[PDB]
């Protein structure tokens, strides 16, 4: 709120190996531009590099419940069978 | 336009299968009468009828349409080993939240 | 005729001789929601009529997005006409005049400018998405303009190759889309002959990317061509709905033989298509040659080496062929210019169909009086001179012939806006290249040169020294209202004339652009949204004026209204001080301003029907209900004027001598409004005692009109004035996970969610919400950024709602550069708009 | 003025000298009435002087108008860069004792009716900077004491002539 008003007012009125952390962008006041919503990719796509189990633990759990709701008992038991495999 | 490619999870499911991620279709015609004298001749059948609908590599070969290049290819020209960045699509992604400032810079 | 042109399947002499037979011409517009596949419909069609023009393997040449901003922006921004000779199922050839319209909700004025000169519509409906915001809006607009509607359910590979639905559930999805379209059509139209069904040939199934296009009859003709003995027209009548094939008796029943039996569409049309696509994309090395042998398709070895997407396109091209289902659908269900010339004159000609020229035009006779109607103006790449584009409704326009261009204000007594000009050249316009011709008969579309000077938006082009009583065609009525507003000024004020000329040129380009010069010497542009005004400013800077132009912050247009009846009856006397009028102002009943604006009622009605309406619909006594004098600042503006003067109190006959002046004063004072010079909406003005001076030299003229305006202002001001915000209607399509982020983004901009609901057969959701137009700049960017691109919204003007505060309250303290709380938004919006218009600092509330 | 020098396209706002050293809200604000009043005043004053004896060129003047649109009065006097801003006008704020600010007060009623923020003319800063450049550049073989003596002379001159304007 204070930083928002300051933003409006501003708008309208040696060998260094490491990068200086003052060169960084991304320090916003808008909470929509700091706490972005993370893509879930239908709960079946993941990110490159990172450990798969970590992502599977840290995902938003929306689609797990949406399966548990929509999935019928036959599809539920088939999914459980693959899970146990 | 958003791609709605429903990624497959079981190899033991039909390739064409109404996934639970897909919102259900809530069910609910100048047709002629059955007594109308239209007969389909003896040697007439749907076009590919002995051909099975899906094969054991139809689910996998559709997933290859939505693959990143070079995996959405099936032929091409070789590159040099040094001309292939393996992490150039890693840092073209959004700057990850929660990493220390050194990583984001 | 003598112009170098790309090689065509047909020959330009056949095209020139098809234009003289108005039963072989089809004037069609292509429309739909954004990105629903219209461009390559025509593009894939230009390929089949242009052997050397071939789409690049990895990139689609849109061939109709000819401009620059279209090319990198990847949106359709302008309508582009295409003229092609297209063969039918039975090999017959027709001349198709196709108009490719954009599908962004901002650019709908191009759609209306293409609907005017068309006899039918082809609505494109993505098979995965379904029926979206612009699909419904264009359906409403096209059944209103009295056009014959067909439907192309495009992008049906997404059902196979993305959603991977079982063929039967793909059938359910297509049937659901057709049913939604039918429901909308019946919503917006009383008569039932616009029933859409693939059994009537009304609906076509397509996938432009892969060169698929069929109706039921063309697929049945594929069968008939292979197995020669079936009558494909009676086959086609059994290929949709709950009709099943009984293979033992070789007959089609209405009841499924036993169980697990497939409907005829699935069994005979959808399973073959699933199997072609699956064989190509999955088993290309293993068992594709065997099935291509079965279908009778032989690909050379250098072609089976193609990537999977070019291979699929080529295989489907070989199997299906040309787009003769499209031509069948349009030839059967879209009228020829000759047959559709009667609704066209009935609807869009100011002279009425019963006039003599409204009879010579309704025959579409190419030897009659010239009557050409242009709705678009296309700019030569140099950006200097334009070329009008319309259709010849009668007669025949020749190159070199002198014509009489009539403007939009021309009437049969005020003949000053007409102007003689000299047609220079006439081009038949395929999308990219123009084919110069020497004449264009009735029923065709022509690009005219030489008449570009005296027309701003639209025109009626006739013959001089004849056609002495030729009126105009009504100006385009648009889907929306232009609400967003920016002001411009050159950086160096020495070159203002250059920017003024550029503003005139953009006014010609965009059909619904409205550039005006406010009182303060400020030049204002009205637009529909951010993409629209972004492209308008792009053009203004880079095409028509090559100077640097400053842009003000975007704002909206407001409107002024009341919320009770004026406390003390107000009054105003003339400077003569013998004529006295007395009014009070009260708000219109709920839901009447829309009826007045949406021509549900007109004052052209006789007093009997007008009074009967008002009586039965809003509880008015016959006295007042027949007492209505005028309607809003326009002929249809959302305000009424009622005379409650009793015949005993005031001589009704004598009062009638100032009715014609009180009406004008009320119209002008509602056009301006006292608060911030915005329109007045939803206000009822009752006169109470109009003491009239008997002396005609004392009343009438410049004495009574300003008195009427001033009493209008005072009466409006004694009923509690309010401001009004344009409210936008936002539809968002986002995955189920990103639905809550939509709520988070909306709530910060005074947004209020009406509904969220899944998309049948699709993994996505549609959030519909209302947001103030002013609280909307960057809302699309906020939503597409917070969601990492996974949520997308098109927003469109819906209604006018009251700003929370009270505009006339000096107790409110406003700082210069910070957002207000809602309790006093109205006060800020009022005073800042006053400051921007150049008026005083605050109102003078008085009598 | 406009009778003698009409402006059809409102071009009087291009050759207007401003005091670029103050913030944008503390400079002159170039509204049309105020720009025209400044130009009119300058043209009136210039016409009085015969052009043969001496002239006042526009490019070397600065005409600052205080009106309902401009709440600050600005001028450049004897090397100082002053900006008067009345208390009843756009201040709306309690002020502590700032070094550079002069608390002007009415001589009859002893009430703070204004302030006068002070600065150093860009010309004066550049002149001092050039003096120090002469110090360093002309050194060569001089002793260190002479160099520091010249530096102290320059610093004392500047900082005893511009006492609060430096701060
Ligand atoms: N999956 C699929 N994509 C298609 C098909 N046809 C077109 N597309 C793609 O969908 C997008 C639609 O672009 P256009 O066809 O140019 O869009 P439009 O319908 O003209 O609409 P505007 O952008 O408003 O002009 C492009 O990416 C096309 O390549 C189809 O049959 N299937």
């Amino acid at each position: 709120k204070s930083k928002e008003l300051h933003a409006i007012k501003e708008r309208y009125l040696k060998f260094v190996f490491e990068w200086d952390a003052s060169e960084d962008t991304s320090i916003d006041y808008n909470p929509l531009y700091k706490e972005r919503h993370q893509v879930q990719l239908l709960g079946r796509g993941f990110i490159a590099g990172i450990d798969l189990k970590q992502q599977k633990r840290e995902q938003s759990r929306f689609y797990g419940d949406l399966m548990e709701k929509r999935r019928t008992l036959e599809e539920k038991e088939q999914e459980e069978a693959r899970l146990r495999k | 336009p958003n791609v709605v490619f429903i990624k497959t999870e079981d190899p033991d499911l039909p390739a064409f299968y109404f996934d639970p991620l897909i919102n259900p279709i809530s069910h609910r015609e100048p047709l002629p009468d059955d007594d109308e004298e239209f007969e389909l001749p003896e040697f007439v059948e749907p076009f590919l009828k002995d051909t099975p609908l899906y094969t054991d590599n139809t689910a996998n070969g559709i997933a290859l349409l939505w693959a990143p290049r070079p995996f959405n290819l099936r032929s091409g020209r070789t590159r040099r080993a040094l001309d292939i960045p393996l992490v150039k699509n890693w840092y073209r992604e959004h700057c990850p939240a929660g990493q220390p400032v050194k990583v984001r810079v | 005729m003598e112009q170098t042109l790309p090689v065509t399947v047909y020959e330009m002499d056949f095209l020139a001789d098809l234009m003289d037979n108005s039963e072989l011409i089809r004037n069609v517009t292509l429309c739909g929601h954004l990105h629903h596949g219209k461009t390559c419909f025509v593009d894939c069609l230009i390929e089949q009529t242009h052997p050397e023009i071939r789409k690049r393997y990895d990139q689609d040449l849109c061939y109709t997005d000819i401009l620059f901003t279209e090319q990198e922006r990847g949106v359709g921004i302008k309508s582009t006409p295409v003229t092609v000779v297209l063969p039918d199922t039975k090999g017959k050839s027709y001349l198709f005049n196709i108009m490719d319209t954009p599908g962004h909700v901002n650019f709908s004025d191009e759609v209306t400018a293409g609907l005017r000169i068309s006899d039918g519509v082809v609505l494109f409906i993505d098979a995965a998405e379904g029926v979206m915001l612009n699909t419904e809006r264009l359906i409403k607009h096209a059944v209103q303009e009295r056009l014959a509607v067909t439907v192309c359910i495009n992008k049906i590979d997404r059902l196979i190759l993305e959603l991977k639905l079982p063929p039967t559930d793909a059938y359910y999805k297509l049937r659901h889309i057709v049913d939604e379209v039918n429901g909308l059509i019946s919503m917006y139209s009383t008569d039932e002959n616009l029933i859409l069904s693939p059994l009537l040939g009304n609906v076509c199934f397509s996938s432009s990317q892969y060169s698929i296009c069929f109706t039921l009859g063309s697929f049945a003709k594929i069968y008939a061509d292979t197995f020669g003995d079936i009558n494909y027209q009676e086959f086609a009548k059994r290929l949709w709905g709950d009709i099943y094939f009984n293979p033992k008796t070789r007959k089609f029943t209405k009841k499924a033989p036993t169980s697990s039996s497939q409907r005829s569409f699935v069994e005979f049309i959808l399973e073959p298509l699933y199997k072609i696509l699956a064989q190509v994309v999955g088993d290309v090395d293993t068992s594709l040659p065997r099935t291509l042998d079965e279908l009778g398709i032989h690909l050379t070895k250098e072609e089976l080496k193609l990537n999977i997407r070019p291979l699929l396109r080529l295989v489907c091209k070989k199997f299906f062929g040309e787009f003769t289902g499209f031509v069948d659908m349009c030839v059967q269900h879209i009228p020829s210019p000759k047959v559709g010339a009667k609704p066209k004159i009935e609807h869009t000609y100011t002279g009425g169909v019963d006039s003599d020229l409204g009879e010579a035009m309704s025959d579409c006779d190419p030897d009659g009086p010239l009557m050409c109607h242009t709705t678009k103006m296309y700019s030569t790449d140099d950006g200097v001179q334009f070329h009008a584009f319309g259709r010849v409704l009668s007669g025949t326009i020749h190159a070199g012939q002198p014509v009489k261009v009539l403007g939009e204000n021309y009437t049969l007594e005020d003949e000053e806006d007409s102007q003689i000009c000299t047609v220079g050249r006439l081009w038949i316009s395929v999308a990219r290249y123009h084919i110069e011709v020497n004449r264009v008969p009735a029923g065709n579309w022509v690009l005219i040169e030489g008449v570009d000077q005296p027309i701003v938006k639209t025109a009626t082009i006739t013959e001089p020294r004849g056609n002495e009583e030729a009126q105009i065609f009504r100006p385009l009525k648009f889907n929306t209202t232009s609400v967003i507003k920016i002001a411009v000024e050159p950086v160096n004020p020495s070159e203002l004339p250059k920017m003024l000329d550029g503003l005139r040129k953009v006014n010609k380009s965009y059909p619904s652009l409205t550039t005006k010069v406010e009182e303060s010497g400020e030049h204002v542009i009205l637009g529909t949204g951010e993409l629209y005004l972004d492209c308008v400013m792009h053009d203004l800077r880079k095409m028509y004026s090559e100077i640097d132009i400053k842009v003000a912050d975007p704002v909206v247009t407001f409107c002024e209204t009341v919320v009770e009846t004026s406390s003390l009856k107000c009054f105003a006397e003339t400077p003569n001080k013998k004529n006295k009028i007395t009014m009070i102002a009260e708000p219109l009943e709920k839901g009447l301003a829309e009826d007045i604006e949406n021509e549900v009622v007109q004052i052209t009605w006789n007093r009997k029907k007008l009074g009967e309406f008002f009586q039965t619909k809003y509880d008015w006594d016959l006295l007042a209900a027949r007492s209505i004098w005028a309607f809003g600042p326009d002929a249809t503006g959302p305000n009424i004027l009622v005379d409650d003067t009793l015949p005993s109190e005031v001589d009704k006959a004598l009062l009638g001598s100032v009715k014609d002046s009180i009406v004008q004063g009320f119209q002008w004072g509602t056009r301006e409004g006292p608060l911030c010079d915005e329109l007045i909406r939803n206000v009822k003005f009752k006169i109470l005692d109009a003491v009239v001076a008997q002396e005609p030299l004392h009343r009438g003229g410049g004495q009574i009109i300003p008195t009427a305006r001033r009493v209008v202002y005072s009466a409006f001001l004694m009923a509690t004035p309010r401001l009004m915000e344009p409210y936008y209607f936002v539809e968002v399509q986002a995955p189920a996970d990103c639905v809550s982020a939509v709520y988070t983004v909306l709530a910060r901009r005074r947004g209020h969610v009406t509904q969220d609901a899944p998309i049948p057969g699709s993994p996505l959701y549609t959030i519909k919400a209302f947001i103030p137009a002013i609280d909307s700049f960057g809302f699309e960017t906020d939503l597409r950024t917070h969601t990492q691109g996974q949520a997308f919204s098109l927003s469109v003007f819906h209604h006018w709602q009251i700003v929370p505060g009270d505009p006339l309250d000096k107790s409110i303290v406003i700082r210069p550069l910070e957002p207000q709380p809602a309790p006093h938004l109205a006060r800020e919006f009022m005073i800042k708009t006053r400051r921007r218009k150049g008026l005083s600092e605050d109102v003078s509330i008085s009598k | 003025y406009l009778t003698e020098h009409p402006d059809p396209n409102n071009e009087n706002i291009v050759g207007y000298n401003n005091k670029k050293c103050w913030p944008r809200d503390a400079r002159m604000r170039l509204m049309k009435h105020d720009v025209n009043l400044g130009r009119a005043v300058f043209w009136d004053i210039k016409n009085r002087l015969p052009r043969s004896v001496t002239t006042v060129q526009w490019e070397n003047s600065f005409v600052s108008v205080y009106s309902k649109d401009n709440p600050n009065l600005l001028f450049n006097m004897c090397g100082f860069e002053c900006r008067i801003l009345p208390k009843c006008r756009t201040s709306y704020e309690e002020f502590t004792h700032k070094d550079g600010v002069w608390n002007l007060q009415n001589e009859v009623t002893k009430e703070r009716t204004a302030q006068c923020f002070l600065r150093v003319d860009d010309e004066s800063m550049q002149r001092f900077h050039n003096r120090v450049r002469q110090i360093l550049m002309a050194s060569g073989s001089t002793t260190f004491t002479k160099i520091v003596n010249k530096w102290n002379t320059a610093l004392i001159g500047l900082m005893t002539y511009f006492r609060e304007a430096v701060v």
